[PDB]
DNA sequence: CCGGCACTGGAACAGGATGTATATATCTGACACGTGCCTGGAGACTAGGGAGTAATCCCCTTGGCGGTTAAAACGCGGGGGACAGCGCGTACGTGCGTTTAAGCGGTGCTAGAGCTGTCTACGACCAATTGAGCGGCCTCGGCACCGGGATTCTCCAGGGGATCGGGC
DNA sequence: GCCCGATCCCCTGGAGAATCCCGGTGCCGAGGCCGCTCAATTGGTCGTAGACAGCTCTAGCACCGCTTAAACGCACGTACGCGCTGTCCCCCGCGTTTTAACCGCCAAGGGGATTACTCCCTAGTCTCCAGGCACGTGTCAGATATATACATCCTGTTCCAGTGCCGG
């Protein structure tokens, strides 16, 4: 089945926790709709490159090195996942 | 026939300064794993159909998303304080992203 | 009917009656302050203790300032003066001798760890045999303090709509307690009082019959 | 082979493998030829830059009453030194966390 | 069972270096991955910078004199002054035997 | 002899914003800029000579840096509801960028 | 020896010069303390490029700084520049 | 003594006498606005014209509105009413027929292009033989407009400490010119007048004999 | 050599040198072997990318009533197109200038 | 003395005369077009290199070149260049 | 009162004041065109290995079910923070005159960049021998919980001893 | 007058306490050995990359004089920061009820990863011949710049047309 409406599984308390780890003390009421649009354009740029790296090798399974290469390409190195 | 006494409430700003100290010291993940994993499979369907994912390749995306959001919420705060406020509004995110170079 | 109140059992700590007892905390969850070994008041009163402002309580094994700190008051029991004096308007009450600078506290409110259903049982008992219990205080869901059998000078207390004492909750060693603090500066030799807001499912008994500007009010409105 | 063999890490006094750095240089498409002191110079820098991090990570793990290093101590070690933090500016360590820091204007005053 | 093929890493030299600075601490299986990534990441920056230094000048060899310049271009101020001493002492001790 | 009314504040500035955004020349003096390069470069090596077009290459990078820092400085001021720039907007711009 | 040393040449970046650079960026009104800070911001930027250019120059065993050393030292920090060769 | 003054040679443009001439610029250094072909007012008065706001004048060969724009007023000379009439308090003055809303202008100030030294010599002659010539206007360094011998219906104007006009300078075709305007809305049939800030190198002649709240003043006090 | 020599960029129908792109690939330390269609693929892309930055610069120069092209028209052509502005994002063009832009809060009311 | 210096001047000048038959160009602008061509060549080659390395190969082929263009060029530029390349590669072999 | 005669002006003439186009004075610097040659690209073979294609094995990704408890959703009060309006005063902008270096042409000079020729020491290549490093199977053993008597201390327990209203 | 029988402040037989501390017990994740196979060291041979010495000639540095545009003080008026006060609304802290994430099992099969075999695509050599680069001849880019009769518009003037006054 085709998926839909999964952007609403990022609840409101899950965003307040990230704001508290970032260090903010008081939050407005329009930030929750503003953040689900910034999170959704960061993931597309990474998944596009991961799927390109995957098709070039004739596989049908996204591995954990495709993501690391697609991240390093944009200057976001990540240590710890081989 | 008999009342039960209640103490005084907390002042606004105390239970929000306790959570800053609690969360700036742990290392756990702050999003639910099944809700996050459905979103990736919904997005990746408009590029190539019917493909599979490794359980450790889905865990590498969740470590980068949170490291991105937590570090954007630290630039938003300095703009809110520049404008002589304590609350963060939707017009600080845009100034931060525009000066930083994305939008 | 002319001397000290009817006999009570004098105790200092709280015991458990129900099922859940104290949550004994290890020395790895206790928060920590940023104070340095410095002049006469470390973790004092006029200073900015990151624990004292968030209503915590230091433990001498983690605090950098060691044992010179003055944030150990729920565990040392340096209770003030002001023993019992009978009251003319209400039953006994209390009275003080000396003055107290605003910002310091009086004896802790201690009792027994009664629970919800047994508290229900007790209030129905007091109705069907004419006791009308008046010693209850909520600390947490299904965690209640009762000062009927146990207690100290604190249980001999009354109400006011313009008091000088406040009841705030502190977290010591991973456990939530309750200590009464003084609202304003008080000259020597008067009656202290603290305000409490009742929460009952029965009927309204009476009005706060003191003498002041807002003293009238009522019991269960404001 | 006639004499008794001796690895090249023992001639210079190192712990990292000179003979493997040499092959990684030779089969990596960097140039047409490779000298004789380039691996011996590169290993002696790769080892210093590692001792430098492990010392601070062990110091940081000692001040918590622990006898083992985990990914949090590698984070605290690097984000406190102003030159390792410049060498590793755009890098993300998995399960590291952040540094405790609250702004002064937000604290509750009387 | 098949006895899957072999894979090499630096996890037995990192462990020899640790026991000379702190003779009684350990390290976790998830903290060793980060150190592999560190070493593999720092090897490539230096090699890639020396490769361009040798081509700007129309040479076709990589010697111990391009490595020294790449270390200076890459490392910060007070870090780049101890690494040069380490390397130039190792090379001298090597070429004497 | 009588004089006409003088200009109002904010016209002779809003009129040259419009003519410095239309030309492409260089906006500093060549000899004062060159004497400073030859002075900075004395802390690294003595007796250095400079080609004639290695100094015309640094001036353009420098001006392209400053002209673009001022455009980021001008948005923080408007954020704070001012129209003047102060020495505390440069610091915010640089810190958010990731330099200081 | 023709060794005329220099000093106090950071004051040749005058006040009108800075005002013109601020007008090209779109600025209407300027405070009075920007002038003693733009100079400190420029002196920091010039050092990180001249150091790398002199490093590229000493490697080739030369004495003249050419116009390719500057282009390499600039491109090495993500500030590519078209027009001067390459 | 009571009618139209002695004859004065009429000139429409500005002629040159000294050494500096006009600056005929080409169609390569004239600023150009950003308006769009639109309703009744393109580059008009109630529009947001970047050339009108900064006191520029559009050329019909650059302005995108072709010949529909209203920003060409110095080269067309559609002057309003109020020609020469006679005044009793002062020499001649003027009076209009139709009420002019705020935002329109009055005839341009024309004359001769004498220089500094020539103004010096002329004022000195007129002083040593008691003529007291008072028709001068400084527009630039070593550039002065003289309306003594020639001019138009403008040079017959006066001072007023409570004025309704203004002398503000415009740049047309790379050359600076002066033109009178209207401060605010005024009725019809009254005397338009304008303030000028005199700058005297010698003595102050007279006091402004206008009648109003603050028109006592003087000629050159501020 | 018996037949009539015919270049490699006339078979493909191009204007750029295939035989020179080949040698630049082979003597640049990119890999150990280079196929036969790689230069023919790369030359077409290098030509398509350059044959469209000039088709905007000519249009921008004709809107000034001019004949030649100068470094200012290239700047105007590049900063006014939303794909070239993302490709050439951190590049500085010598003698280019800036784009005419003025905020809306600084104009007089 | 003065051996030589290679550039793309005589090919840029050939391409210009197909889009604008009556238009010139100056030296300061030719020296920018040269830098542009040289800058893009070495971004496109230095990534096919890394692809062939990641996949344990030894040859750079037209498939590597085609994949390394979809990662660099954004949007419609890639969609048009990928079509321009496989026309030349088809016309070349059938001859 | 009619004619003579002196008196007078709107308007154009002569010579001139002055506004627009046209025939030389002479420089003028940079993009677009010819021509020889010298090096680099094209044609025609041969030789060895890198990549393509087909089978075989087993690991790991996907899917379904049941139970328990922690987290998300919803509705209330209330006090604190964002925002608008005034008022005062300091500091930046516009204009004018005097003082100071930047820019533009020369003239003389030598330091060092760039190219050519010879020649010795250094890195690729190949065959033979042996030990350093990776995978799988095992211990040992210091960590979190249960006892567990019983420990320095306090506490419920009613008990003894100084102290009286009448008792004697 | 002395004291009887009860009477409330000191006093300690077990108790109870949590738990200072002194032992079992079940624990996964770091440490440890014993084969074993393939990648690093030893020993010669060969040919090209790079070091070193000369020599020619460009171009970077220094000095001198002249003209003029840009930098520097100084005065004055006003528009813009910055602080203060009052209102109201929207975000935080608390209780109840509802929903779906987690954890532990079981089951079926798709596709990732080796291993053997064979063929065609690329490197390496010799010939050979024309494309691209440096230098030299040529036509404007038509700019900018002065003189020069005289193109229509402003004006001192001299005989000419109306006009009023003196006279016969
Ligand atoms: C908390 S108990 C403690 C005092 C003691 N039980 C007594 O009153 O004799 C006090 C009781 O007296 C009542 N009370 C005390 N002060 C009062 C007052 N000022 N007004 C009304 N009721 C009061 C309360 O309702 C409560 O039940
Ligand atoms: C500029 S002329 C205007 C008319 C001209 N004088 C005429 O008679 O035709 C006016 C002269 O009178 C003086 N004046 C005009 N209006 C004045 C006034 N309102 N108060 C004082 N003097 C005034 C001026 O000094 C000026 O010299
Ligand atoms: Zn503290
Ligand atoms: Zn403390
Ligand atoms: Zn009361
Ligand atoms: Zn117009
Ligand atoms: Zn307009
Ligand atoms: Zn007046």
């Amino acid at each position: 089945k085709v998926l839909r409406d999964n952007i609403q599984g990022i609840t409101k308390p899950a965003i307040r926790r990230l704001a508290r780890r970032g260090g903010v003390k008081r939050i407005s009421g329009l930030i929750y709709e503003e953040t689900r649009g910034v999170l959704k354009v960061f993931l597309e740029n990474v998944i596009r490159d991961a799927v390109t790296y995957t098709e070039h090798a004739k596989r049908k399974t996204v591995t954990a090195m495709d993501v690391v290469y697609a991240l390093k390409r944009q200057g976001r190195t990540l240590y710890g996942f081989g | 026939t008999g009342g039960v006494l209640k103490p005084h409430r907390y002042r606004p700003g105390t239970v929000a300064l306790r959570e800053i100290r609690r969360y700036q010291k742990s290392t756990e993940l702050l999003i639910r794993k099944l809700p996050f994993q459905r979103l990736v499979r919904e997005i990746a369907q408009d590029f190539k159909t019917d493909l599979r994912f490794q359980s450790s390749a889905v865990l590498a995306l969740q470590e980068a998303s949170e490291a991105y959001l937590v570090g954007l919420f630290e630039d938003t705060n300095l703009c809110g304080i520049h404008a002589k406020r304590v609350t963060i509004l939707p017009k600080d995110i845009q100034l931060a992203r525009r000066i930083r170079g994305e939008r | 009917n002319s001397r000290k109140p009817p006999p009570y059992k004098h105790i200092k700590a709280n015991k458990v009656i129900g099922k859940v007892q104290i949550q004994v905390a290890d020395l790895s969850e206790i928060p920590r302050c940023n104070c340095k070994p410095a002049d006469e008041n470390p973790c004092g009163l006029e200073s900015e203790c990151l624990n004292r402002m968030l209503q915590y309580e230091c433990h001498p094994q983690v605090c950098p300032a060691g044992d010179r700190c003055q944030n150990q008051c729920f565990t040392k029991r340096l209770y003030p003066d002001a023993e019992i004096i009978k009251t003319e308007r209400r039953g006994w009450g209390l009275r003080t001798k000396r003055s107290i600078k605003k910002g310091e506290f009086v004896n802790e409110y201690v009792g027994e760890l009664i629970d919800k259903e047994e508290c229900r049982l007790r209030i129905k008992r007091a109705h069907e045999n004419s006791v009308t219990n008046f010693y209850m205080l909520t600390v947490t869901k299904d965690r209640i303090i009762d000062a009927g059998p146990k207690g100290n000078y604190s249980r001999f207390m009354n109400h006011s709509c313009n008091p000088n004492c406040e009841a705030q909750k502190w977290t010591v060693n991973g456990d939530v307690r309750v200590g009464l603090f003084a609202l304003c500066d008080i000259p020597a030799g008067m009656e202290l009082t603290f305000n409490y807001n009742l929460d009952c499912l029965g009927n309204g008994r009476t009005e706060c019959h003191c003498g002041a500007d807002n003293c009238s009010g009522f019991l269960g409105v404001r | 082979t006639r004499a008794k063999a001796k690895t090249r890490s023992s001639r210079a006094g190192l712990q990292f493998p000179v003979g493997r750095v040499h092959r990684l240089l030779r089969k990596g498409n960097y140039a047409e030829r490779v000298g004789a002191g380039a691996p011996v110079y590169l290993a002696a820098v790769l080892e210093y830059l590692t001792a430098e991090i492990l010392e601070l990570a062990g110091n940081a793990a000692r001040d918590n009453k622990k006898t083992r290093i985990i990914p949090r101590h590698l984070q605290l070690a690097v984000r406190n030194d102003e030159e390792l933090n410049k060498l590793l500016g755009r890098v993300t360590i998995a399960q590291g966390g952040v540094l405790p820091n609250i702004q002064s204007v937000l604290l509750p005053k009387k | 069972k098949r006895r899957k093929t072999r894979k090499e890493s630096y996890a037995i030299y990192v462990y020899k270096v640790l026991k000379q600075v702190h003779p009684d601490t350990g390290i976790s299986s998830k903290a060793m991955s980060i150190m592999n990534s560190f070493v593999n990441d720092v090897f490539e920056r230096i090699a890639g910078e020396a490769s361009r230094l040798a081509h700007y000048n129309k040479r076709s060899t990589i010697t111990s004199r391009e490595i020294q310049t790449a270390v200076r271009l890459l490392l910060p101020g007070e870090l780049a002054k101890h690494a040069v001493s380490e390397g130039t002492k190792a090379v001298t001790k090597y070429t004497s035997a």
